[PDB]
C-alpha cells in the first residue's frame, strides 16, 4: 500500500527485501550490516537508508540505549535529505524521527521536525494535529491553540482537534466554551479522542457549571478503562494499590512519621507563622485553576523528592525533622508544604494526578468553625496538632468560611503497598 | 508547569529517555 521505492530502488528491490527480511526475523545485527552494505554501495538509496534507521531503532530497543536511538534519529533525517524520496517514505521517516525525539525528551527538536512535515505535506490534517501536540508537549498552549484553530477552520468535525481545542480552552478557564468541543470530540470516536484526559476534563467542566451529566462521563471513562473508579480518576497509576478515600495512620504503617508530626506540631506551626509574618513571598498562590473563589497559597519545602534549600532556610527545624523520613522526602510524586487558606474560599471538586501517594494533613492553626474537607462521600474537619490522611486521587473539595486564616502542613507519602523498586523507578510527578 | 494537586497539564511526567 505505501510505495516506498523510487525508480532506482525498484532495481535493487531484491537486495532490499533480503535485508528487511533479516530485520523482521529479529536478526538485528546481521540486518544492520546488510543495510550498511547497501548504504555504502548505494549511498543515495532512500529505502536502504530507512532500513538502516529502522535497524538502529530496533537495536536501541534491544539495548535500551539513548545513544543508539540518537543515531537512529539522525539517519531518519538522512532519509529525508536524499534525492527522489517517495512521499510515503519521507513521511514515515520524519514522523518516526519526531516520535523518537519526543520519547527521549527532545521536544524542541520534535517541534522542528513536525514543522517541516507540515510544510512538506500541507493538506495532511493529522500532521497539523501532531504539531499541536508538539506545542502542548513543550507547554506552548498559545501556539497549540492557533494550530487547532487552523485545523478546525478547514475540518470543523475533526474530533482530535476538537478534544485538544477543548482541553486548551478548559486549561484557560473557559469552562463553558470547552464543554461542547470535549463532548463532541470524544463522541466523534476519531483516533486519539478515547483518552482519559478528555473524559477527566469534560466531567470536571460540567461539575463546574452545574451539569448533573458529569458523572455520566465519569462512568463512561471508567467503562473504557481510563479511571479506576468513578470517584478515583487519577491518570498516573500503579494498578492494584489499595483504594480508599480516608486512611488511619496504622493503615498506612507510617506511624513513626505521624507521631513525630503530632509531637512536634508547634515547632512546625511556629516556623510557618514566622514565614507568614516576615517572608510572605515564600507563600505562592495556588496556580492550577482549582479555586472557585478566595485565597489559597502554599510554601513548599520538597517537591518531586527534592528539597528546596532556599525555602528550607525559612523553616529550618521543620526541614531537619522531616529529613528522618524518606517515605516523604523521597516521595517523588508528592510534595511537603505549608498551605494557608482564608475565609471566602471554595476549592472546586478535583482529583490529584496519581494513586501512588497518600496525603497527610497536620492541623496548625484551625479556626473553631467554617473549615472542612470532603473526600469522596465523607467530609471531615481538621484539628490543631492532629493528622488526617486521605488519598487525593479520590475526588475532594474544600471550604473555608471562618473569620480568620487556616494553616495546615501537607506531607505526601508513597502509597504503602509500593515496593522499594517502584519507589526508585516511577517517573517523578 | 507541573501537576501538583491537579491534572491540568497535558502531560505530568517528563520524558527523558530509556
Ligand atoms: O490537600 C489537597 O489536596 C487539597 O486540595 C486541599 C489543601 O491544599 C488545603 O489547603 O486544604
Ligand atoms: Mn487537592
Amino acid at each position: 500500500k505505501p510505495k516506498l521505492l523510487n525508480k532506482f530502488d525498484k532495481t535493487i528491490k531484491a537486495e532490499l527485501d533480503a535485508a528487511e527480511k533479516l530485520r523482521k526475523r529479529g536478526k538485528i545485527e546481521e540486518a544492520v550490516n546488510a543495510f550498511k552494505e547497501l548504504v555504502r554501495k548505494y549511498p543515495q538509496s532512500p529505502r536502504a537508508r530507512y532500513g538502516k534507521a529502522q535497524c538502529e531503532d530496533d537495536l536501541a530497543e534491544k539495548r535500551r540505549s539513548n545513544e543508539v536511538l540518537r543515531g537512529a534519529i539522525e539517519t531518519y533525517q538522512e532519509v529525508a535529505s536524499l534525492p527522489d524520496v517517495p512521499a510515503d517514505l519521507l513521511k514515515l521517516s520524519l514522523k518516526r524521527r519526531s516520535d523518537r525525539q519526543q520519547f527521549l525528551g527532545h521536544m524542541r527538536g520534535s517541534l522542528l521536525t513536525l514543522q517541516r512535515l507540515v510544510q512538506l505535506f500541507p493538506n495532511d490534517t493529522s500532521l497539523k494535529n501532531d504539531l499541536g501536540v508538539g506545542y502542548l508537549l513543550i507547554g506552548d498552549n498559545d501556539n497549540a491553540k492557533k494550530v487547532y484553530e487552523e485545523v478546525l477552520s478547514v475540518t470543523p468535525n475533526d474530533g482530535f482537534a476538537k478534544v485538544h481545542y477543548g482541553f486548551i480552552l478548559k486549561a484557560q478557564n473557559k469552562i463553558a466554551e470547552s464543554i461542547p468541543y470535549l463532548k463532541e470530540g470524544i463522541e466523534s470516536g476519531d483516533p486519539g479522542t478515547d483518552d482519559g484526559r478528555f473524559y477527566f476534563h469534560l466531567g470536571d467542566a460540567m461539575q463546574r457549571v452545574g451539569n448533573k451529566e458529569a458523572y455520566k462521563w465519569y462512568e463512561l471513562g471508567h467503562k473504557r478503562g481510563h479511571f479506576a473508579s468513578v470517584w478515583q480518576r487519577s491518570l498516573y497509576n500503579v494498578n492494584g494499590l489499595k483504594a480508599q478515600p480516608w486512611w488511619t495512620p496504622k493503615e498506612t504503617g507510617y506511624t513513626e512519621l505521624v507521631k513525630s508530626l503530632e509531637r512536634n506540631w508547634k515547632l512546625i506551626r511556629d516556623e510557618g507563622l514566622a514565614v507568614m509574618d516576615k517572608a510572605k513571598g515564600l507563600f505562592l498562590p495556588e496556580d492550577e485553576n482549582l479555586r472557585e473563589k478566595g485565597d489559597w497559597s502554599q510554601f513548599t519545602l520538597w517537591q518531586q523528592g527534592r528539597r528546596n534549600e532556599n525555602a528550607c532556610k525559612g523553616a529550618p527545624k521543620t526541614c531537619t525533622l522531616l529529613e528522618k523520613f524518606p517515605e516523604t522526602t523521597g516521595c517523588r510524586r508528592g510534595q511537603i508544604k505549608y498551605s494557608i487558606m482564608h475565609p471566602g474560599t471554595h476549592v472546586w471538586p478535583h482529583t490529584g494526578p496519581t494513586n501512588c501517594r497518600l496525603r497527610m494533613h497536620l492541623g496548625l492553626v484551625i479556626p473553631k468553625e467554617g473549615c472542612k474537607i470532603r473526600c469522596a462521600n465523607e467530609t471531615k474537619t481538621w484539628e490543631e496538632g492532629k493528622v488526617l490522611i486521605f488519598d487525593d486521587s479520590f475526588e475532594h473539595e474544600v471550604w473555608q468560611d471562618a473569620s480568620s486564616f487556616r494553616l495546615i502542613f501537607i506531607v505526601d507519602v508513597w502509597h504503602p503497598e509500593l515496593t522499594p523498586q517502584q519507589r526508585r523507578s516511577l517517573p517523578a510527578i | 508547569g507541573k501537576c501538583k494537586d491537579g491534572l491540568g497539564e497535558y502531560t505530568c511526567t517528563s520524558l527523558e529517555g530509556f
